[PDB]
């Protein structure tokens, strides 16, 4: 739900080059997807483990 | 003339047989089957992780 509505703010706000907000979109990415993509694999283990505990 | 007691304790023994395989087998069925399904999970986990690099 937040990924999506970044992701379109992302496009909306860089349909062009604004260099004066172009270094805090380069954070704001890497800030969303290092949490997203810890959450995921967090998950699958989470979901491996209770697979296996049948 | 019917030696029932015998015939009785001969039936025991015979049963007896089959109790103690019974015991012994569907212990270890049931851990080959467990077996199965670990391994088939870890097979599931390494494929999907491999999928998901490539």
């Amino acid at each position: 739900g937040v990924a999506t509505q970044l992701l379109a703010a992302y496009i909306l706000l860089f349909d062009e080059y604004n260099e004066k907000k172009a270094s805090a979109q380069k954070d704001i990415l890497i800030k969303v997807l290092d949490d997203g993509i810890t959450k995921l694999n967090e998950a699958q283990k989470s979901l491996l483990v209770s697979s296996q505990s049948f | 003339v019917i030696p029932w007691q015998t015939f009785d304790e001969t039936i025991k023994e015979l049963s007896r047989f089959k109790q103690e395989y019974s015991q012994a087998a569907s212990v270890l069925v049931g851990d080959i089957k467990t077996l199965l399904m670990d391994s088939q999970d870890k097979y599931f986990e390494a494929t999907q992780t491999v999928y998901e690099w490539c």
